[PDB]
C-alpha cells in the first residue's frame, strides 16, 4: 500500500498505491525525474537473481525495460533486510 | 571516500524536501508534495574533502509516524527544521530534539537549526527566540530561503563541519 522504489543510484523514494502498476510506476517515475512509464519496468533483487516483477516492499528497482540490470549501488541499497 | 548520513526533521510543510532539491537538483520546487520517504546523495567537496552525503527527507505528517525511531538510530547528523511564520514548528523543534537523544541515548548528537521561509515577509518567530533555543542546545543556528536559496549550503555544510568535530 505504501511502496518504497530504488533507482538513479542510492536514492529511493517513498509512495503509496492502490494496486494499479502503472499509475504507481508514474508517480514513483516523477518523484525520481524520469519520463514515460513505457521505458520502465520494475526488478527486485531476489537471492541470486535479478527477478522481473510482472503483477503484485521495502524494495523494488526502477530499472529501463530496455537494458534492465539495476546498477550497483541500486543492487547494494537492497542491503536493507529485515 | 567518507559518507556522511543526514536526516533532514522538522514539522510538516516547514520546507525540507525543498532546502533538499535546491542543495541537490539546484531549483525551487514551487509545489507541497507531502513527503513519505526520500533519500538524495550527491558527489560533493567540503573543505578541499570530497564526501558522499546520504540525505534522508523525513515525513513532517505525523500520520507517518512510527518510522522515526529506525531512521532517527542511523543517522549522524540532523538538522532541525523550523519556519519563520509558523510558530507551532518553532516550538515543535524541542520535542523532535529529545526523541532524538531519547533513541540515540546521549546528550550530544550533531544537530544544527535552520529557520527556513526567511524570504517571507510575514514572520511570527523572531531571530533572537531561535538564538536563545539554539544557544541553549549548544549548537549553530542558520536562517534560509529554499526560495532565494539562501543560507542553504551553509545549513548542511555546517552538519557535517558538526559531525567530524564530534
Ligand atoms: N516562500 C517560501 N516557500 C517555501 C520555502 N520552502 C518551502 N516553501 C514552500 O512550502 C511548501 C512546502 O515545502 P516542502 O519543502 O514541501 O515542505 P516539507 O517540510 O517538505 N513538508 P512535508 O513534511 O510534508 O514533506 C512548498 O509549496 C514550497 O514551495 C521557502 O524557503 N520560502
Ligand atoms: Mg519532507
Amino acid at each position: 500500500c505504501i511502496l518504497r522504489f530504488i533507482a538513479c543510484n542510492g536514492q529511493t523514494r517513498a509512495v503509496q498505491s492502490r494496486g494499479d502498476y502503472q499509475k504507481t510506476l508514474a508517480i514513483a517515475l516523477k518523484k525520481f525525474s524520469l519520463e514515460d512509464a513505457s521505458k520502465f519496468i520494475v526488478c527486485v533483487s531476489q537471492s541470486s537473481r535479478i527477478k522481473l516483477i510482472t503483477e503484485e516492499r521495502d524494495r523494488l528497482i526502477i530499472v529501463p525495460k530496455e537494458k534492465p540490470c539495476p546498477s550497483f549501488e541500486d543492487l547494494r541499497r537492497s542491503w536493507e533486510i529485515e | 571516500m567518507t559518507e556522511y548520513k543526514l536526516v533532514v526533521v522538522g514539522a510538516g510543510g516547514v520546507g525540507k524536501s525543498a532546502l533538499t532539491i535546491q542543495l541537490i537538483q539546484n531549483h525551487f520546487v514551487d509545489e507541497y508534495d507531502p513527503t513519505i520517504e526520500d533519500s538524495y546523495r550527491k558527489q560533493v567537496v567540503i573543505d578541499g574533502e570530497t564526501c558522499l552525503l546520504d540525505i534522508l527527507d523525513t515525513a513532517g505528517q505525523e500520520e507517518y509516524s512510527a518510522m522515526r525511531d529506525q531512521y532517527m538510530r542511523t543517522g549522524e547528523g540532523f538538522l532541525c527544521v523550523f519556519a519563520i511564520n509558523n510558530t507551532k514548528s518553532f516550538e515543535d523543534i524541542h520535542q523532535y530534539r529529545e526523541q532524538i537523544k531519547r533513541v540515540k541515548d546521549s546528550d550530544d548528537v550533531p544537530m544544527v537549526l535552520v529557520g527556513n521561509k526567511c524570504d517571507l515577509a510575514a514572520r511570527t518567530v523572531e531571530s533572537r527566540q531561535a538564538q536563545d533555543l539554539a544557544r541553549s542546545y549548544g549548537i549553530p543556528y542558520i536562517e534560509t530561503s529554499a526560495k532565494t536559496r539562501q543560507g542553504v549550503e551553509d545549513a548542511f555544510y555546517t552538519l557535517v563541519r558538526e559531525i567530524r568535530q564530534h
